[PDB]
């Protein structure tokens, strides 16, 4: 309120301390004694960002009603324009892992054939090398906005807490803001990075019977995803061709997740909304 | 407790539903309370930790419960009434019934449906604090019978006439009688053969 700042618009700050040691794993930092040493310049566009949709398939351990996440992937667009229209290809790059959680042995030459097709992919030995690996690679793509399906309820909340559990390095690499001991955290875990979740931006811009991924593909792209019940996997990972398969699908999801935030352009609505509301953009995503 | 007759035979289900989210949230402040319970959680809300969930237990169908047949139902203000099946296979010890009131502290990673692991037992009322006159009573008898008073293929209401006559004989100090005094469920009365009003 004090400084008149309306939403996303470039700030311009006079008299940048750098502060000695690091407080982020931004790039540049800067400091500023007081609020009124930083002042708001309008006559500017905005900057291309760098969006990151990813979509990871969890799995309940066999044992006992625990979720285990075991297949990753991501795609990511390093310049995103956010008042042109949306980039076509939406990426230029993408990552997919996979994992074994406790005795899903590795069907036998698995990596064989991996490397045999020559397709982007790596294996992990375990979750914790999946996590590791994954937060390695989202700290070296700094995503600004991080898009994915049911990420506010599931998805982000399955992944902290595996993250917890293994102990994975440097947990706090989620977000720009390092942070030393775990946070119990609505919005204190991905502190830097604008999460996205499809569903609850298309239920603000449109309706639908239900806002479920497939249903959502249907009623927008007007193409079907064929759905891989949790409860058939359990064999899944016996067999080098079906798994490969699993991962394609993945990284289908994860394409058909940006080609519905890309066609329905959520976030330069949300940049016209916070603009014109003057609030936070990650309270309006 | 109904010093008048009534009011009414007329139900209304948004009033018949406040009662009973009122008796749910009741009895759920007052564990939560005597419990030190940290917070509840909404009962669709997918939790990998053990959380606390509060509710009435149902019978998922219209027939006696079975111990792999029962939801649970939430309170407005937390679940906003939502209901979800649990499990009781990993519970060791539990005693339960349709619509009583619980605090399950078990794991629900999927919010689809809960597994139990650990049931609270319901904390009872404060006895009633006596005072001195309360003790300054010597000690005395109290008779309790409820009926029928008279067996299922008679009128004559003899094993009323020896309780009558118990009564007179001991010179009890007090005697509770329940009902029913002309039993609905008697073949006499259930074929109307009676002779004379029921009043």
């Amino acid at each position: 309120m004090n400084r008149k700042i309306k939403g996303p618009c470039w700030l311009e700050v006079k008299s940048p301390q750098l502060l000695n040691q690091p407080v982020s794993w931004c790039k540049v930092e800067a400091m500023a004694l007081k609020p009124d040493l930083v002042n708001v310049i309008k006559d500017v566009s905005p900057p291309p960002l760098v969006v990151m949709a990813f979509s990871m398939k969890t799995m309940q351990n066999a044992k006992n009603h625990q979720n285990e996440i075991i297949a990753m992937a991501a795609l990511v667009h390093h310049s995103f324009a956010l008042d042109k229209a949306a980039p076509k290809p939406p990426f230029q790059s993408h990552f997919c892992v996979v994992s074994k959680p406790k005795d899903c042995i590795f069907p036998y030459a698995f990596k064989e054939v991996i490397e045999k097709k020559n397709v982007k992919v790596e294996v992990a030995a375990t979750e914790r090398t999946l996590l590791g690996f994954f937060l390695a690679k989202v700290h070296k793509i700094d995503p600004d906005i991080i898009v994915g399906h049911n990420i506010y309820g599931f998805e982000l909340e399955v992944l902290l807490q595996r993250i917890n559990v293994c102990k994975a390095p440097h947990w706090s690499k989620i977000g720009r803001l390092k942070r030393s001991n775990m946070p119990k955290g609505e919005r204190n875990a991905t502190c830097g990075r604008m999460i996205c979740d499809v569903e609850i931006s298309a239920k603000e811009l449109i309706r639908c019977k239900s806002y479920h991924l497939s249903e959502l593909v249907q009623q927008i792209l007007k193409t079907e995803r064929v759905v891989i019940p949790m409860e058939n996997i359990q064999n899944m990972y016996s067999e080098s061709s079906q798994l490969l398969y699993l991962l394609e699908h993945t990284w289908k999801d994860a394409k058909f997740i940006l080609q519905i935030m890309c066609e329905l352009n959520v976030l330069p609505l949300a940049l016209q909304i916070t603009n014109i509301a003057g609030n936070i953009m990650s309270r309006t995503l | 407790a109904l010093t008048g007759s009534y009011k009414s035979m007329f139900q209304k289900l948004p009033d018949i539903r406040e009662v009973l989210t009122c008796k749910i949230e009741e009895l759920g402040s007052e564990l939560k309370e005597h419990y030190k319970i940290e917070a509840f959680t909404p009962l669709l809300a997918p939790a990998q930790e053990p959380v606390t969930l509060l509710g009435q237990i149902g019978c998922d169908s219209n027939g006696k419960l079975n111990n792999k047949s029962v939801i649970l139902e939430g309170d407005r203000e937390h679940s906003s009434g939502a209901q979800i099946p649990v499990d009781l296979s990993e519970l060791k010890e539990y005693s339960l019934f349709p619509g009583q009131v619980v605090i399950m502290e078990g794991i629900n990673t999927t919010g689809r449906k809960l597994v139990a692991t650990k049931l609270y037992e319901g904390v009872p009322l404060p006895f009633y604090q006596p005072t001195e006159e309360d003790a300054d009573f010597e000690q005395s008898m109290v008779l309790v019978a409820c009926g029928p008073y008279t067996t299922s293929d008679s009128i004559t209401y003899d094993p009323l006439l020896d309780l009558i006559a118990v009564i007179n004989h001991d010179r009890p100090d007090v005697c509770i009688l329940f009902g029913p005094f002309l039993d609905a469920k008697h073949e006499q009365v259930e074929n109307c053969l009676l002779t004379s009003p029921f009043e």
